[PDB]
């Protein structure tokens, strides 16, 4: 790619401004890639993932918690 | 004599039914239950509130995991010991309670070395990063190799099996994508520096060999998915040419004296070399 | 807690709560 | 000098708690808190109804993640 | 309700609109005939919107293959569809 000029073996033997433009440009395109990176790995957390015994017991507990509020106004 | 006997060869001390019912009531949500109980142990003297289960589990720790942000202020107005809380709310990640314990500002499953930044950082939260930057915090600075100072040579003789965790650990730390997403100024500059010493690292500490090569791989990948992240040519042509302090590709040459095979094997970087090693002929869709 | 997998035994639990909530509702509010 | 600092290089907008908890009450399901604040939002003006959170979501992309 | 799709020149076209446009942005030209063919060959489509659902499927999975040695960026992508 570069120029060398090389020919075949035979035939062998006869300021400031600019550096502020470019600094100023370069930082918008970096803030767009990595907002959308941020976005799309976020985003793929939420679907890739399975269950486990740990939901169960909130569930439970809020449906607890529900049934005794509830008792406790109507019975009283 | 046939038979085998058998029985506790260390002994621990146990509750009383009194204080039983009350950390059975707060594993199941009933709110006006507890409420009488810490009020009446106020005027007569007989539970203690910080009382433990067999499990180490303390009546702040049961309402952390099952998720109720009604008793933790309930809990929190009267007087009770708030030890390392802090940290148990961060590996189970939520928000509210997190917040909730900055306002009102002998036995544990972490080393005595952890601090709230660095521990929030093994883990891969963006939201909650960004509530503990806001308030002034820092990391320290590990030493170059073969370092020789009177520190270095000094506690590496006291206490061997210590000294050897600390740098593991902060090296974990500082290796995060969210920390140096949010964190630095050239953010692909900085993951080419940084992966290339995590390696050399590996031959003179034979015992963390894999883990010191598995965190060689996690700055690799950030670059090329920054990179594919692009949606036109111009985007392409600023960030190939970025030169610090001409025209040339003066970014696409410290990438080969690098060793980075995925970031200059990308159909779009591909692309963009065909079309000038194929200067003066128009069209290759020949015979 | 982290690396076990759900089954067929805690939906049946599940629906139990719920029907024995709603029975006991009903009564109450009904008579 | 053995520390490391920390800042934000970039930064953006951030809203207030009065907002906040607009946003917070959609998130719950709060049915009869929400008509309220969309009422007095107009005899007075001091909440905007097209304000956006840290990810970019409004007030009417979090009702449809959320089948309501 | 009544819409529409556009329709992709036929391979080696040389139209001054296929020249002009691939040398001001070529990364952009390069997607939308990607888009657009992923888009016409789903099932539910072809079997709501075809004539002969059978011989409409032995002339598109032939033509998606030769395209598959132009195009040496999207081979696994075109080879797949
Ligand atoms: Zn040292
Ligand atoms: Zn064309």
């Amino acid at each position: 790619f570069d120029e060398g000029g090389t020919l075949p073996p035979p035939f062998n033997i006869i300021r400031h401004a600019d550096s502020l433009i470019q600094n100023q440009h370069y930082q918008e395109v970096i803030r767009n890639l990595v907002k959308r990176y941020v976005a799309a790995m976020i985003r793929n957390s939420k679907t890739n993932e399975g269950l486990t015994e740990e939901n169960f017991k909130e569930l439970k507990q809020d449906i607890s918690s529900f049934r005794y509020e509830v008792l406790d106004l109507l019975g009283n | 004599r046939d038979r085998i006997p058998l029985q506790i060869v260390r002994a621990e001390t146990e509750l009383s039914a009194e204080e039983k019912a009350f950390l059975s009531a707060v594993e199941k949500g009933d709110y006006a239950t507890v409420k009488q109980a810490l009020q009446e142990a106020e005027i007569y003297y007989n539970v203690n509130i910080n009382c433990m289960d067999p499990l180490g589990r303390s009546a702040l720790l049961i309402a952390i995991e099952n998720e109720n942000l009604e008793i933790m202020e309930l809990l929190l107005n009267h007087s009770v010991y708030v030890g390392d809380a802090l940290l148990y709310a961060i590996r189970k990640e939520v928000v509210g309670a997190v917040e909730l314990l900055l306002s009102y500002r002998q036995f544990s499953e972490f080393t005595p070395d952890i601090t709230p930044i660095m521990l929030a950082a093994h883990t891969n939260n963006y939201e909650i990063i960004k509530l503990l930057v806001q308030k002034r915090v820092t990391i320290p600075r590990p030493h170059q190799i073969r370092c020789n100072c009177v520190e270095c040579v000094s506690s590496s003789e006291v206490d061997s099996l210590r000294h050897s965790r600390s740098r593991l650990n902060i090296y974990k730390a500082l290796a995060s994508p969210s920390l140096i997403a949010l964190s630095s100024e050239d953010p692909i500059l900085t993951a080419f520096r940084l992966g290339w010493e995590l390696k050399e690292l590996s031959k003179v500490e034979n015992e963390f060999k894999a883990e010191y090569e598995e965190l060689s791989q996690q700055c690799k990948l950030f670059a090329k998915d920054l990179l594919d992240q692009a949606r036109s040519s111009r985007e392409l042509e600023i960030i190939l040419n970025h030169r610090d302090d001409y025209h040339d590709l003066a970014k696409l040459k410290v990438a080969i004296k690098y060793h980075q095979k995925e970031f200059v094997a990308q159909p779009n970087c591909q692309q963009l070399l065909a079309t000038l090693w194929y200067d003066g002929f128009p069209g290759w869709r020949r015979k």
